[PDB]
């Protein structure tokens, strides 16, 4: 572990400030850029001395989140008992959209969902999928430029993989209790080991 | 000229009339240069008329716009906007 991360220096000081703006608060109470309606060439209202481009420096700073991407497996029980935590999810990250990637019997329980914008079929199941369509909903989850990803599905080196290659910021997911999912937690910004090979046993 | 009649014993003669006929290439491109201007009348005049489907209510009402995938795309335009609803209503309430 101290050969993977070189040059660690500990963890952050106590008296670090990460500097003024966009430090605190949520995603809602940023007051810059606003808006500057006496400018004659459309240009918004910046602070004095930081630079033009702001709207990168919550994800760097406070961790925001805009779009994030739930592959949730399983059917109909398992995506329903999912919306406590997509609410939690537009709770903490307001103004987020939640995208779920889920079986074509689980795409159906977000029709009676109010924070998910888009819920897409994809068939999580099989371990070797069609070259075209993996590469297609990979793809896709490329240029939807998800800030988070988390997924519920038990991965492996392969699921690890997918979500590594969708330039997510954060990736998050169940692991194999067992010696299969070795190297996964590498690729993954966190991991989380059930207590069964089952997470529906839950 | 041009006819030529062979006998075989034991079988019927045989009368052959032989014309070695073709098009010239006037011709070819007589019928060349009249496709296209029936073409360009074709596409003038069909063009003018009207297109009882693609002006109907039931083609440009759905959402269509003479683009190949307007339909998946108002189909999750619609679930979107569905639960987008729901959002607006529970704000509300
Ligand atoms: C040699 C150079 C190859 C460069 C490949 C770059 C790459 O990663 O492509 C990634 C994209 C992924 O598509 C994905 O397809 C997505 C489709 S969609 O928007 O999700 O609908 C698209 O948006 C996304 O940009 C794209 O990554 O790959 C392809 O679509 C297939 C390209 C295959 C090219 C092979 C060339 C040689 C063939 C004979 C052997």
């Amino acid at each position: 572990n101290p050969w993977l991360d070189l040059f660690y220096d500990g963890e952050d000081e106590p008296e670090t400030e990460y500097g003024s703006m966009f430090s605190d608060g949520k995603q809602d109470e940023d007051p810059y850029p606003r808006d500057n309606p006496e400018n004659p060439y459309g240009f918004l209202k910046f602070p004095q001395g930081y630079a033009v481009e702001m709207a990168s420096l919550g994800s760097k700073v406070r961790g925001d989140v805009r779009r994030c991407c739930c592959v949730v497996s399983g059917g109909v029980y398992d995506n329903l008992l999912f919306f406590p935590a997509i609410q939690l999810i537009k709770d903490r990250y307001p103004g987020v959209q939640i995208d779920i990637i889920t079986s074509a019997r689980g795409k159906q329980t977000y029709e009676m969902n109010k924070n998910v914008r888009w819920a897409t079929v994809y068939d999580l199941d099989d371990n070797f999928p069609d070259p075209a369509e993996y590469t297609d909903m990979l793809g896709l989850l490329k240029n939807r430029y998800y800030d988070m990803v988390l997924s519920t599905k038990l991965a492996g080196l392969g699921h690890a993989a997918f979500l590594f290659m969708t330039t997510a910021r954060d990736r998050v997911s169940y692991v194999y209790p067992n010696v299969n999912a070795a190297g996964a937690g590498l690729l993954l910004s966190e991991t989380f080991t059930p207590d069964s090979m089952n997470l529906s046993e839950g | 000229m041009a006819v030529l009649v062979e006998h075989v014993e034991g079988q019927r003669d045989l009368i052959t009339h032989k014309s070695i006929w073709h098009l010239s290439d006037a011709a070819i491109k007589n019928v060349y240069l009249f496709y296209m201007m029936f073409t360009c009348w074709g596409c003038c005049v069909f063009g003018a008329a009207k297109d009882p489907y693609y002006d109907s209510e039931q083609y440009r009402g759905d959402g269509g716009d003479g683009t190949g995938h307007w339909v998946y795309e108002k189909q999750e335009d619609i679930e979107e906007a569905g639960r987008a609803a729901l959002w607006r209503e529970e704000l509300i309430e």
